[PDB]
């Protein structure tokens, strides 16, 4: 389908997904917590008893139609997590999410109001742009020809140095600023 | 409200799940008991246990980061990155 | 930003099909045009018209909010498949069962309400009975003509 | 002291909350009983509702032809 | 024993009902390879930018350049005046004029008859 | 300086509203026109003294 | 700062709806692994909940006795 | 007037009896009960359909003041699957989300009561659209149903919501 | 007029002679002295227009017009200070020269009693406009733009040239005054057909009208802030003005010549309304909905009644100061972005709250909230085409949906939502920027305290 | 204050206060409230500014228009006689505009005033709303953006020509 | 109202799993309105604000 | 309710249609039947400024209520008596217009046997 790494997906991720997500649809559908728990126990026994099938043309056949099963008894409003996306609470925060160059943005006279963050963020900004032509050559002295096959990006192979293109995964704002 | 998460806090909790587990002893279990290799736990094992995660911490992982979760360490630290932890 | 890299003329050519393509950012496999009838869409690529929130919600997008990656082709309704517009998402019911279902409650209430209405319930009394000329000269009419009497009885 | 968050278990309550509750639930049902003891008639009905078939034919002038 | 799902326009049908998902070729393989090789050079050669530390300003996506140089000056380049084109400017182009032009002339012609005639009630219509 | 908000907030704003309403609204012809007042049998009028008389004698009815 | 989490070996299905669900999972060759994690639900504090009629008589008793004194108030009142 | 206030708070109420988000529940009750309103404005009632709004108002805001007072205590959330036995672990907001719900369904000599039993008086005991009427009791039925499917799914039974309490 | 015109051009030697740092200060503080003796035009009468002389006189159509251009100048001079701050000093004087000069040639194009001066004036304001869009526009096709721009003008105002000497012939004058005095009823023929065309067209390309609107999403679009201030502001209005004048001439033709106009105005502010749903050019969606709004001018005109008159001329001041703070708005994003693309930078409310304010408040007075004037005109405009016709109440209703639909949307895409992660060149907003989006909403908001200055001729 | 018969007001009728029961009203507790705590400092504000008013006197006049010939008597095409009667026709028609405003005024108020019998103590006002809306009418309806005096003197004599035909063919 | 949904409410805690019908899917998918009604009418106005209306 | 089945169902022509009704003369069947009685006069009642359905042939109970509930503020409780009275004196009105009813019935049904002893007859 669609992945960063994986180019695709194997039985075995599919099964999983399909299993996690009849077992959401099913206690959106069993609310009560024991009988969920009932419930959850009769359709793992139903994918115990195919898990032993070396067939891999049946196995893919069983998984289709256990995809029809699942499309037929969902739950027309499932339960979503509030922070998961179709959540009540998803990306509620993200007009809170300001990003950290605006802080280069601020007047001198309120850069003042926080010397010891504004000092603490000065080598920050510092050890990036010393971390980033290593971090250049790092990358092209490590990625094949013809540009990189997947999306995985290399840690730091030296002592000292920091792991490639780093800025924007560790400088990223908070859940709840 | 909503009180802060420790790695102490959240190691805590997922062990504590981990012990109200049927197929986990609670003596040889500790944060590097790998569901696999160690536990000698189910792929399907191992979907219903961050689904436990998922219904304790109130929070979905999704399924391309709930994969590669293969001991409590691993997730724990992924929590802790997704709550942002150590403030 | 360069001309050949600007969108062109309709692609007839294998090797322009695959310059398109290669412009575009994706396979000559995958790479479809819309149809050469004189619209003015030139070498645009017919992307397959799915909006934006089908997409992956976990996958670490450039664009989160568009779900939308960097040099990834647009499509030509973009701005029409945004989340805050048009979703072609799938549905529990079936999309032809949802209108008949819609249009039959619609269309049975409206029916219905149209035989309450020239079958009406009621109680079972005589008229509400005003004095003074069934209230004459204060519904305005005026004093300086005369109505008719109307006259209310004892029962 | 503020309330403790507490761990799988039922957690702590203060008086003041449950006094209150229990103060307005007794209030809501002594409202209830007493304008059910006073009134009676907005629910049960106000007026005798005739029999019409009661109704001698002599009142309704009606003439036995 | 189940109802198909039928996809519509605005309904399309699920990855999880598609038969094509479950294609196990190795052409299909290549052709996601292909397509993830693509991605990554794109994803690789955003986020060199991205994370640029001497950059300061807008990365300029081609694809959007493109899209907004499609969407308002490749438009009349492309255009061929045929059948099609034709039929639809002309359809939706005058015939809604024609259509409004004909409602608000009747409209027009009874209202002024009705009031040349003494018929519509005009009495207390002294603003207009 | 403790009910200072009933001081700014409503008695300076009653203040200036009524000297609006009494020397510029009502100056003014009908900027405020009122509903005249609701009169029964019995009452007397303030500005006259007429006594309404009562209604007629009621067939009682229970 | 630290929070103490309990024991969790008291979270025993025994006296539980799981205990039911178990008893039916063994009738026909299952067994429920998740049972003392759901066991927190049905235990404690949260044991014993009441059903609808008793939630809408919520007040009935106290309220009940103030209408009864304030009956016997307004009788004796007007006497 | 009576005949799309009948057909609103018959599809509202109707609608509202399988929701899981309570804000949406509550949003499908008042717009229940201004179709009731609108019903009472076609019956030629206007006055008692401005005091069922004058009554509506008071514990149509404590409903939802209940509901974000469960939404807070539950970390934002706000689907009823994930509550339960909040009878004793919230007691204010349960006494007040009773009263509430009586209020609505129309307990007698409650708020409610004092309009909307009238409104149904005057619905009855009128030259109506005898559909609307009937679409208009159903609809009355409802709101006592999706009141006890709030009562039942929150405050009743064992908690669902996750383990920090 | 004379104590407005001279001024004006005596801001030429205040601008040529002026320090290299201080030619925009001068212009500005002269600019904003003139603006405020534009209020001496209000003595105007019940019965009777301000009449100075043989050449010059103001009702009370004009007047609101001459006041919103000469506000106009120092707000433009605000505006294209900073993206010809690196320019040479002496084209930053002939832009300045250019500008000074259109506000010379508009001031007596409103004010001009005599037609064919008003038409010497009115094609007087194509060359500095020509010049300042294919001269300090940005991008490539300004050239064309302003072939567009002039020959969509010329080509419908040379029939409007042979008409007026036409009428000048026939009647003696083309005096207004005469002819409120002098004026024949037009009949029905293929001559008065073509009269009425010759009269009209110039203006209808003026407006826009709908179908000839083509000149207007390059001119507006291509030209710098300046110019699409001074066009979307004050040039469409001259055809308002041109119609409103000379509709006078046109009875009873006008009552059956309208008819299809009427239509491509009543359609066309359905279609134009629907484009800014799908623009990806925010100038270009402002470019739209000003033939949007216009297309109400031309209908109010066309139907020829007082409430009518009234909202068109409300909806043209209201209508010049809420494009104008939109074009703005569009380059205090285009100054930092470098791209007119709406969907590029989103979310700016997380960056910029005070300029979202803005932006909030301009987009609210575009989609005609009362009691602004804005929805005073429009409002008008609604009653006078119920009287015209009880159905076109429809097409004005669709039309209010569809106004308030793109100007929320251009909210929601240029403010709202989360921010666009690689720019990161969002200045704080200026000074300058913030003082031009106060100058040109709190008039407009002041306006609604009292809005019979903007009422017209026949209040 | 104004002229009380272009603005007429019928004799307001109070009842005397007859409290039956034994509660004490807040009404008269705040109008009590109101008269000494808002009203007597209200009224000395306003002595003291009508004081110093009266320190300096001076007036205003109404604006009298003599009459000029009106357009019936102007030559055709004569600019300088039949400017004064369009100022004449202009100003009069502003005034007939805001004689109706007054008409209004009077109906709105008497609406009000009755309040639930309003529409039988309301007969006259209606009537006299009726009277000079058709006068209006008449006069000054349909005559467009470019009203002129010319234009409502077609107007009449058009209706003049259906009243005389409406007439003649009557007789 | 009260009776049928306290039936209503005891038959969820039975160890029964029901397929939902089209009663239910009605109810709960907001009786279709904003599911059709939200996908239908901008399609047929967005397309024709660009394909006719603007291109 | 039985009477919109005796009219919808059973035959119509036999229940009276309340859009126009009494059908029959008021003396049909009253040897001198005597007129309802208006207490309340036109200009006390104008006075009072009643609603148009408010001033019925029992308008003066409502007259008597109202004074007694402005001359008794703020105690709203303290006029049960007067506004009992209104509303006893509505329900007889209401009884009235039953009888009124039921007298249309017992004719309609009395038209009905009149024209059937006729077509047996002759
Ligand atoms: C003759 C003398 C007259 C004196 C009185 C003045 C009359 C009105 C003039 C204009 C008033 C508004 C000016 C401020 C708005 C613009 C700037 C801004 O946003 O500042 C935010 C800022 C406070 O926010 P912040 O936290 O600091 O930062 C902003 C945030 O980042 C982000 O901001 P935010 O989003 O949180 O906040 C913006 C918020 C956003 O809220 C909205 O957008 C909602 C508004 C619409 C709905 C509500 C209003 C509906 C209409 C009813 C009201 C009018 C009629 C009422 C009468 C009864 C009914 C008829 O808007 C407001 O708070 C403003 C409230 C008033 C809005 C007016 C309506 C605008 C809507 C569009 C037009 C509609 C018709 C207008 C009719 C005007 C009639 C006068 O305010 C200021 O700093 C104020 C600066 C000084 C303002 C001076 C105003 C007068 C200037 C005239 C000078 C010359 C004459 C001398 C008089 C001087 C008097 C002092
Ligand atoms: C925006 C682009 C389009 C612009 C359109 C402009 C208006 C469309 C019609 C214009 C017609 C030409 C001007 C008419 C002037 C009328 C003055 C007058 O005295 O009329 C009465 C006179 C009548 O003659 P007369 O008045 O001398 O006669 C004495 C009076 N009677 C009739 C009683 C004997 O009309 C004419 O003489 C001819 C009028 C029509 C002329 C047709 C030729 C021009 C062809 C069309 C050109 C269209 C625009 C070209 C540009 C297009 C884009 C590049
Ligand atoms: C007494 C009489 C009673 C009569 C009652 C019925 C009258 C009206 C008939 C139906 C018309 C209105 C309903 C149809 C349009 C609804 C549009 C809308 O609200 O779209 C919402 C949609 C997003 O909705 P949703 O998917 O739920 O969002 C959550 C997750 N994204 O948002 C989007 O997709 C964004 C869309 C933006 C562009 C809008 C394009 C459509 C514009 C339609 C104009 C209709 C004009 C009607 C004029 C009527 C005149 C009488
Ligand atoms: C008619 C017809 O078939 O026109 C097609 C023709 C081109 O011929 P083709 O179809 O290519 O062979 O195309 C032509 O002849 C050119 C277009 C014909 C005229 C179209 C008129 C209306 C266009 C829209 C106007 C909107 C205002
Ligand atoms: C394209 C871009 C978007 C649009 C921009 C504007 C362009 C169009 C501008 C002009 C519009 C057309 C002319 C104005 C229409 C006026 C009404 C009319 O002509 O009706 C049709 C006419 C009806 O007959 P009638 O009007 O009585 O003619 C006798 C006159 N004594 O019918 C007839 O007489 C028959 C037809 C006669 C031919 C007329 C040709 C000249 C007019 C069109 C040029
Ligand atoms: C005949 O039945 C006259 C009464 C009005 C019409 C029928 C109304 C039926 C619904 C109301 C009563 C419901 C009792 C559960």
């Amino acid at each position: 389908a669609f992945l960063p790494s994986a180019a695709y997906l194997t039985h075995q991720q599919k099964v999983l997904q399909l299993y996690k997500r009849a077992l959401r649809h099913l206690e959106s559908r069993c609310v009560h917590r024991d009988k969920y728990r009932y419930f959850a126990c009769l359709l793992r026994a139903r994918f115990d008893e195919h898990k032993n099938e070396k067939d891999m043309v049946k196995a893919t056949q069983l998984l289709r139609e256990a995809e029809k099963e699942f499309w037929h008894g969902q739950h027309p409003q499932p339960y979503i997590f509030p922070e998961s996306p179709g959540g009540t609470s998803y990306e509620r925060y993200e007009c809170y999410k300001v990003p950290e160059w605006c802080l280069d943005d601020w007047h001198p006279s309120e850069k003042a109001m926080y010397p010891d963050y504004f000092a603490k963020r000065e080598q920050w900004k510092k050890l990036r742009r010393e971390s980033w032509e290593r971090e250049v050559k790092q990358l092209q002295e490590e990625t094949p020809v013809g540009g990189p096959r997947t999306e995985a990006l290399p840690p730091a192979r030296k002592q000292g140095d920091l792991p490639p293109l780093w800025w924007h995964i560790v400088t990223r704002p908070r859940e709840r600023p | 409200d909503a009180p802060p998460l420790t790695l102490e806090g959240i190691k805590d909790r997922v062990l504590y799940v981990l012990k109200l587990y049927d197929k986990i002893d609670p003596e040889k279990l500790s944060v590097n008991s790998h569901f696999m290799k160690d536990l000698g736990l189910d792929s399907l094992d191992q979907v219903e246990i961050i689904m436990a995660m998922e219904d304790e911490f109130g929070f979905e992982i999704p399924d391309i980061d709930a994969e590669k979760l293969m001991c409590p360490q691993e997730i724990v630290d992924y929590i802790a990155d997704k709550k942002d932890v150590y403030e | 930003i360069t001309k050949d890299m600007l969108p062109g003329p309709y692609p007839k050519t294998p090797e322009e099909r695959a310059a398109a393509a290669k412009k575009y950012n994706m396979r000559v496999e995958d790479y479809e045009p819309y149809p050469d009838d004189g619209m003015g869409y030139g070498d645009y690529p017919k992307l397959p018209d799915r909006s934006q929130q089908e997409r992956d919600p976990w996958y670490d997008w450039d664009h989160p909010d568009l779900r939308l990656n960097w040099g990834e082709p647009m499509h030509w309704d973009l701005d029409m498949y945004i989340r805050n517009r048009v979703d072609t998402s799938p549905t529990p019911v079936n999309w032809n069962l949802m209108c008949k279902h819609l249009f039959g409650f619609v269309a049975f209430m409206l029916f219905m309400f149209w035989v309450g209405e020239t079958y009406p319930t009621y109680q079972p009394v005589g008229p509400k009975q005003y004095p003074y000329n069934n209230l004459y000269l204060e519904r305005g009419g005026d004093p300086n003509k005369e109505p008719e009497p109307v006259v209310h009885y004892e029962i | 002291a503020h309330i403790e968050p507490r761990y799988r278990q039922f957690p702590q309550l203060t008086r003041s909350q449950v006094i209150q509750a229990e103060f307005f639930s007794a209030t809501m049902w002594f409202w209830i009983l007493w304008r059910f003891w006073h009134d009676s008639d907005a629910v049960l009905g106000h007026f005798p509702y005739p029999d019409p078939s009661q109704w001698t034919d002599e009142e309704l002038g009606i003439p036995p032809d | 024993s189940f109802p198909k799902y039928e996809p519509s326009r605005l309904a399309s049908l699920p990855t999880t009902l598609d038969p094509a998902e479950y294609d196990i070729s190795s052409e299909t393989r290549k052709a996601q390879a292909e397509r993830l090789a693509i991605r990554s050079r794109l994803k690789r050669e955003y986020q060199l930018q991205y994370n640029d530390p001497s950059r300061r300003g807008v990365v300029e996506d081609p694809a959007l350049i493109r899209w907004t140089c499609a969407r308002s000056a490749n438009v009349y380049p492309n255009f061929r005046p045929n059948t099609k084109t034709s039929l639809l400017g002309a359809l939706f182009g005058i015939g809604p004029l024609i259509f409004w032009y004909y409602v608000f002339k009747t409209d027009r012609d009874r209202k002024e008859k009705l009031i040349q005639e003494g018929k519509l009630d005009r009495t207390f219509n002294i603003s207009y | 300086r403790h009910s200072i908000f009933a001081f700014t907030h409503v008695l300076i704003p009653v203040w200036i509203i009524h000297y609006y309403l009494k020397y510029h609204v009502t100056t003014k012809p009908y900027t405020i026109v009122e509903k005249k007042p609701r009169i029964f049998p019995g009452d007397t009028i303030l500005e006259t003294g007429e006594v309404i008389p009562p209604m007629k004698e009621f067939p009682d009815q229970h | 700062s630290k929070m103490e989490l309990p024991d969790y070996k008291q979270w025993k299905i025994e006296g539980t709806p799981l205990e039911t669900v178990q008893e039916k999972l063994a009738a026909r060759g299952l067994r429920d692994p998740w049972g003392r994690n759901e066991a927190w639900r049905y235990m404690g504090g949260f044991a014993n909940n009441v059903s609808f009629v008793g939630a809408l008589l919520k007040g009935f008793k106290w309220g009940f006795a103030a209408f009864v004194v304030a009956v016997g108030a307004e009788y004796y009142l007007e006497s | 007037m009576l005949c799309l206030g009948a057909m609103t708070t018959l599809f509202t109420a109707m609608c509202a009896l399988t929701q899981n988000d309570i804000k949406k529940i509550i949003a499908f009750s008042t717009s229940s009960q201004l179709g009731l309103m609108m019903v009472t404005i076609g019956i030629n009632q206007p006055h008692l359909a401005f005091l069922h709004i004058c009554t509506h108002a008071f514990f149509k805001a404590m409903l939802f003041m209940c509901s974000g007072s469960i939404i807070h205590s539950l970390n934002d959330e706000q689907d009823i699957r994930k509550m339960g036995g909040l009878f004793k672990a919230m007691p204010f907001t349960t006494t007040a989300l009773i009263i509430g719900s009586l209020a609505l369904t129309g307990m007698p000599f409650l708020t409610g009561f004092y309009s909307k039993d009238l409104i149904i008086e005057s619905a009855n005991t009128s030259y109506t659209n005898a559909w609307a009427l009937l679409m208009t009791l159903v609809a009355t039925s409802f709101t006592a149903i999706y009141s006890t499917r709030i009562i039942f799914f929150a405050l009743l039974g064992q908690p669902r919501f996750p383990t920090l309490i | 007029m004379l104590k407005y015109i001279i001024p004006t051009m005596m801001l030429m030697p205040l601008t040529w002679l002026s320090k290299n740092s201080m030619i925009w200060i001068n212009t500005t503080l002269h600019s904003l002295l003139i603006s405020l003796t534009s209020l001496l035009l209000l003595n105007q009468f019940g019965d009777n227009s301000l009449n100075f002389s043989l050449t010059f006189f103001s009702d009370s159509l004009s007047t609101p017009l001459l006041i919103l251009t000469m506000w106009l100048l120092p707000l433009m001079l605000m505006a294209s200070q900073h993206h010809l701050s690196k320019e040479n000093l002496a084209r930053k004087k002939l832009f300045i020269s250019m500008l000074i000069l259109l506000q010379l040639f508009l001031i007596m194009t409103f004010t001009a009693t005599e037609l064919i001066f008003f038409y010497i004036m009115f094609e007087a304001t194509l060359v500095p406009t020509l010049i300042i869009i294919t001269r300090w526009g940005n991008q490539t096709e300004r050239l064309n733009a302003g072939l567009y721009f002039l020959f969509y003008t010329l080509a419908g105002s040379l029939p409007l040239l042979v008409a007026l000497i036409y009428i000048q012939n026939t009647m003696g004058s083309l005096n207004f005054l005469i002819l409120q005095y002098w004026v024949q009823p037009m009949p029905n023929s293929w001559s008065n057909t073509f009269m009425w065309l010759a009269c009209m067209m110039a203006f209808m390309v003026k407006m826009p009208l709908y179908g000839l609107h083509l000149w207007l999403p390059k001119a507006h679009v291509e030209a710098p802030i300046a110019g699409s201030m001074v066009l979307a502001a004050i040039l469409l209005k001259l055809g308002g003005y041109g119609m409103m004048r000379i509709t006078l001439l046109l009875n009873p033709i006008t009552d059956f010549m309208a008819y299809p106009f009427i239509m491509l105005s009543l359609w066309g502010m359905i279609m134009t309304s629907s484009i800014c749903l799908r623009q990806t050019d925010l100038k270009s969606l402002i470019a739209y909905s000003s033939v949007s709004h216009m297309a109400l001018v031309i209908v109010a005109i066309l139907i020829q009644t007082p409430w009518s008159y009234m909202g068109a001329t409300a909806l043209m001041i209201a209508h010049g100061l809420t494009s104008s703070m939109l074009f703005c708005l569009a380059n205090s994003n285009y100054e930092r972005v470098h791209s007119r693309t709406m969907i590029l930078a989103r979310g700016l409310q997380t960056l910029l709250p005070l300029m979202a304010a803005w932006w909030l408040l301009a987009s609210l007075t575009n989609l005609a909230l009362p009691p602004s004037i804005n929805l005073i005109g429009e409002l008008f405009v609604v009653m006078s085409t119920f009287s015209w016709s009880n159905i076109t109440i429809i097409l004005m209703g669709l039309n209010m949906v569809i106004t308030a639909l793109y100007s929320l949307y251009m909210l929601i895409t240029t403010q709202r939502g989360k921010h666009t992660h690689h720019i990161n060149n969002i200045l704080p907003s200026f000074t300058r920027e913030n003082a031009l989006m106060s100058l040109h909403m709190l008039p407009l908001l002041l306006l609604s305290l009292n809005p019979k200055i903007i009422l017209g001729p026949l209040y | 204050s104004w002229d009380k018969d272009v603005y007429p007001e019928p004799p307001r009728r109070t009842p005397a206060p007859s409290p039956q029961t034994s509660l004490p009203n807040p009404i008269t507790y705040l109008t009590k409230a109101f008269d000494l705590l808002v009203d007597r400092p209200v009224t000395l504000v306003r002595e003291f500014i009508e004081r110093q008013h009266a320190k300096n006197k001076y007036y205003y006049y109404h604006r009298e228009f003599r009459r000029v010939p009106d357009i019936t008597e102007c030559h055709e095409k004569d600019v300088l006689c039949m400017f004064e009667a369009e100022m004449q026709w202009k100003r009069d028609y502003k005034v007939d505009q805001e004689i109706v405003n007054i008409i209004q005024e009077r109906l709105k108020a008497c609406q009000q005033r009755e309040g639930e019998s309003h529409r039988q103590n309301c007969a006259k006002e209606l009537q006299q709303f009726t009277q000079v809306v058709k006068a209006y009418q008449d006069r000054y309806h349909d005559l467009g953006a470019h009203y002129s005096a010319r234009k409502c003197l077609a107007k009449q004599k058009q209706r003049m020509l259906a009243e005389r035909k409406a007439t003649k063919e009557a007789a | 109202g009260f009776i049928l949904a306290l039936e209503i409410s005891n038959t969820t805690h039975y160890l029964k799993f029901n397929y939902p019908s089209n009663t239910f899917k009605f109810s709960n998918l907001l009786g279709y309105y904003p599911t059709i009604m939200h996908r239908l009418t901008p399609y047929m106005n967005l397309t024709m604000s660009q394909k006719s209306a603007s291109s | 309710g039985a009477h919109l089945a005796r009219r919808y169902l059973g035959d119509a022509s036999v229940e009276p249609e309340p859009l126009r009704m009494p059908t029959f003369p008021p003396d049909y069947g009253f040897p001198e039947r005597k007129e309802r009685e208006m207490v309340a006069t036109q200009q006390e009642m104008n006075d009072a400024q009643l609603v148009l359905q408010q001033r019925d042939y029992c308008a003066h109970y409502l007259i008597r209520f109202l004074k007694c509930k402005r001359d008794s503020f703020p105690n709203f409780l303290a006029c049960k008596h007067e506004q009992h009275d209104w509303d006893y004196c509505e329900h007889l009105d209401y009884v009235k217009r039953m009888k009124e009813f039921e007298r249309e019935r017992r004719l309609l049904q009395r038209k009905k046997r009149r024209e059937q002893r006729e077509a047996d007859m002759a």
